[PDB]
């Protein structure tokens, strides 16, 4: 199994905060089918061969699997609001960070909260931020337990 | 002087493997298994081995709860989540680490995920709240991302002495003058760097940009600040009103007379300028002009100046149908040429001196001129034209005046007198000027959407769309043939119609149209294009502008301009260039041409020429048709 979801909860404030993390090891695609007020997040994978993968039923989304010949097809019904990122690159050893709204990676992540924003519309420039200072970071001197001197 | 003490302690000396094998003897023996876990983990990042770093990223976990009790465990599982990949965690985890010198490393980890999740303002607010790391370079990005230029000048220029960041700091503050306005600037700042010509040229090829339309001509709430409230209050808005209304010159009114349908002849024709053919022949080009039909009078007129080379006004007419289709420089060519070979025409010369200030150029001389011919005169009959001369400077009380005058009423005077009365905010008179304008004119496009927008003027966005919906609703047009004169008609119309949502049952209604027959007339195509380029279907409208082209004759400066600005709607750069050079070759000094030639220019990577248009530019001046946006892949 090449396939892999992990699946994080926990609280902010008084909320709900889920986090969907999905890899693969080669490069599949995920979108954000609206239809009417209904977003339907809808994830194509190559798959190679699969087994029966049960469906299984979330507090803030829902799953469903869809398997043809040698394709599958991923449905994520939220019931509350969701958003979609590329969190492909790999941030702890890059300085140019790149955009997260891609279409196609080889690593997805989902964010489930109810508390969240509409996306703004601002008339810039859609700069590439250099980060140049803490690349690799590490922990500093500490004690025979953790805690600093 | 512990195993993980002494190899951290070699560890920042940028020796790598001894430490690293440090940390594998201090796990070993079971010392600090979490962090050595994940300081090993970053030691083994350093040299190429991704392997032994996820399987000792992975080993980290297993030891966590060991040391559960201690004061950097959010700093230990955020940086366990930053090297897994997940990101959303490590950042609601961070906020929780309020160490001494690890919360400043804390803040910059945070900012790092804000801006890769595209919050700006928040990673914006986590760098400002941070006194240990400078962070001017990546805060002037993130302050041209949100679209606070102000500060991201400060900002930039202030990361710009760094030897580190100079050349990224000063292509970003490049593109953002760009964006700005502030050209001048820009080369003064281009030219302090390098001394070399090649060098200077690699700055302007560190990101590369995309030409593209200006959101602010779709945005319906400023177009109606500016439609139902500033109608007359603008330069050129003024100066085409006055060139829509303006009369037409002839020898004896009575001939011309016989020769012109319209029920309105005796306003819009005058002959105060002091051969029967000539008069015949004058009277049918101007039959022509004003029953929709603009271009071929044009062109007779430009065919029958060249046997007659020597009449006042002949060179007026001309002048007067360039002016009506947007085509100023040969306006100002032919008024001045009028105005010489008669100084008694004072219409003339001051036609010719708002022609001269739409375009860039002095004409004090001319003023001077018209002022001595003014005060040297047996008689004066005529004031309107001593009352106009005041409109190329930015005053507007020497008119007042003119309001209380004993006055045949013609269509030019009643919208003077509204221009003079609503720029001294006398917004009670316009009404009624408006009215009677209207009254003059039954059937005019021009003069119903002037009342219509005077009538419902003081309302809301909803009450004048729906307004206006019914309004035409009811009002039927004949849309093959009455969009055929001056160009600021249909252009009033189209930005009436996006005002009130309406324009695509019309473009529905105009293609039904052309699709009932085949080959037809020049102004259903402009007006379509037009509406194309204002609904966002830039396609369509390409392919218009191309045909009009290549079919009919479209060679002139309004409708090249057009054409590029959809090409470089449907993404065709290359296009737009020709079409902005051959537009650009009859007016010169054209402000909003340059600019996005400049662009094109930076965009196709030909920096020799992009330069040459810069440096031809204001140091204020936003472009309200062009904008450019980084192009990322």
């Amino acid at each position: 199994m090449a396939f892999e979801l992990v699946l994080n909860t926990g609280r902010e404030n008084n909320q709900a905060f889920a986090v969907l993390h999905a890899s693969n090891d080669l490069e599949f695609t995920c979108q954000k089918f609206i239809t009417e007020a209904k977003v339907h997040f809808e994830c194509d994978i190559v798959g190679m061969v699969d087994n029966k993968l049960k469906d299984q039923s979330f507090s803030a989304f829902d799953l469903k699997f869809i398997q043809e010949a040698q394709k599958i097809k991923m449905i994520i019904l939220p019931k509350i609001q969701a958003r979609m990122f590329d969190t492909s690159q790999n941030i702890y050893i890059d300085k140019e960070l790149s955009s997260s709204s891609s279409h196609k990676s080889k690593a997805f992540t989902f964010i489930f909260t109810p508390e969240l924003a509409p996306i703004k519309d601002y008339d810039g420039l859609d700069f590439n931020i250099n980060f140049p200072h803490e690349s690799l970071p590490y922990v500093g001197a500490l004690d025979l337990n953790s805690d600093p001197v | 002087l512990s195993n993980y003490n002494l190899g951290v302690s070699q560890m920042n000396e940028n020796k790598f493997q001894e430490a690293f094998e440090s940390f594998k003897k201090a796990i070993a023996n079971g010392e600090n298994q979490s962090v050595a876990a994940i300081n090993a983990a970053v030691c083994a990042l350093k040299l190429n081995d991704k392997e032994k770093f996820r399987y000792y990223i992975d080993l980290a976990q297993v030891y966590l709860p060991k040391e559960g009790k201690s004061k950097l465990y959010d700093y230990y599982l955020s940086l366990i989540n930053y090297y897994k990949g997940y990101y959303p965690e490590a950042l609601q985890m961070l906020q929780r680490t309020d160490m001494e010198p690890y919360s400043d490393v804390a803040k910059y980890l945070s900012a790092k995920i804000y801006a890769k999740m595209d919050f700006d303002s928040k990673a914006i607010q986590q760098l400002n709240s941070q006194g240990n790391f400078e962070s001017s370079l990546s805060l002037g990005l993130l302050y041209a991302r949100i679209g606070e230029y102000a500060k991201a000048k400060v900002a930039l220029s202030t990361a710009m002495k760094i030897e580190r960041d100079f050349n990224q700091s000063l292509a970003a503050l490049t593109l953002v003058d760009i964006k700005t306005g502030n050209y001048q600037d820009m080369l003064a700042r281009l030219q302090n760097s390098y001394d070399n010509d090649k060098d200077r040229y690699k700055i302007l090829d560190a990101y590369k940009i995309q030409v593209r339309l200006n959101k602010d001509l779709f945005n319906i709430a400023v177009a109606q600040n500016s439609f139902s409230k500033d109608l007359l209050k603008k330069q050129k808005d003024q100066f085409d009103l006055l060139f829509y209304f303006a009369p037409y010159q002839v020898f004896d009114s009575k001939q011309a007379a016989l020769y012109i349908k319209k029920a309105n002849v005796t306003d819009f024709v005058d002959d105060s300028a002091d051969l029967s053919s000539t008069n015949v022949k004058i009277a049918n080009i101007i039959n022509y002009a004003l029953n929709q039909k603009l271009r071929l009078a044009n062109q007779e007129f430009q065919k029958l100046i060249k046997d007659y080379p020597e009449h006042s006004i002949l060179h007026y007419n001309l002048a007067l149908t360039y002016a009506q289709m947007q085509n100023y420089e040969l306006a100002y060519k032919h008024f001045s040429s009028s105005y010489h070979l008669n100084p008694k025409n004072y219409l003339a010369g001051a036609f010719a001196m708002f022609c001269a200030k739409l375009i860039d150029i002095d004409t004090t001389k001319l003023y001077n001129e018209i002022l001595d011919n003014i005060a040297a005169d047996s008689n004066f009959k005529a004031n309107m034209q001593k009352s106009m001369l005041f409109l190329v400077n930015n005053n507007y009380i020497s008119m007042l005046p003119y309001l209380d005058e004993t006055k045949k009423d013609t269509p030019l005077s009643l919208i003077f007198e509204a221009i003079v009365a609503k720029n001294n905010n006398l917004n009670n008179q316009v009404d009624v000027k408006i009215a009677k304008l209207r009254s003059e004119l039954p059937e005019d496009i021009l003069a119903n959407i002037l009342y219509f927008n005077s009538l419902n003027s003081n309302l809301n966005i909803k009450e004048y769309a729906q307004n206006a919906q019914i309004h035409f609703k009811n009002l039927k047009l004949d849309y093959r043939s009455v969009f055929g004169g001056p160009n600021i008609a249909r252009e009033f119309y189209v930005n009436l119609m996006h005002i009130a949502g309406l324009l695509n049952l019309e473009r529905q209604k105009i293609k039904e149209l052309i699709n009932v027959s085949g080959a037809k007339d020049e102004g259903i195509l402009q007006t379509l294009a037009y509406l194309d380029i204002f609904a966002q279907q830039y396609e369509e409208a390409y392919a218009l502008y191309n045909s009009l082209i290549d079919d009919y004759g479209a060679k002139d400066t309004k409708t090249l301009f057009l054409a590029a600005v959809a090409a470089i709607g449907a993404n065709n750069p290359n296009s737009a260039i020709a079409l902005l050079q051959l537009s650009k070759l009859t007016d010169k000094n054209n402000k909003e041409s340059k600019a996005a030639l400049g662009m094109l220019y930076q965009e196709v990577k030909n920096y020799e020429a992009a330069i040459s248009q810069y440096k031809t530019l204001p140091n204020n001046f936003k472009s309200e048709f062009f904008t450019f946006d980084i192009n990322n892949n």
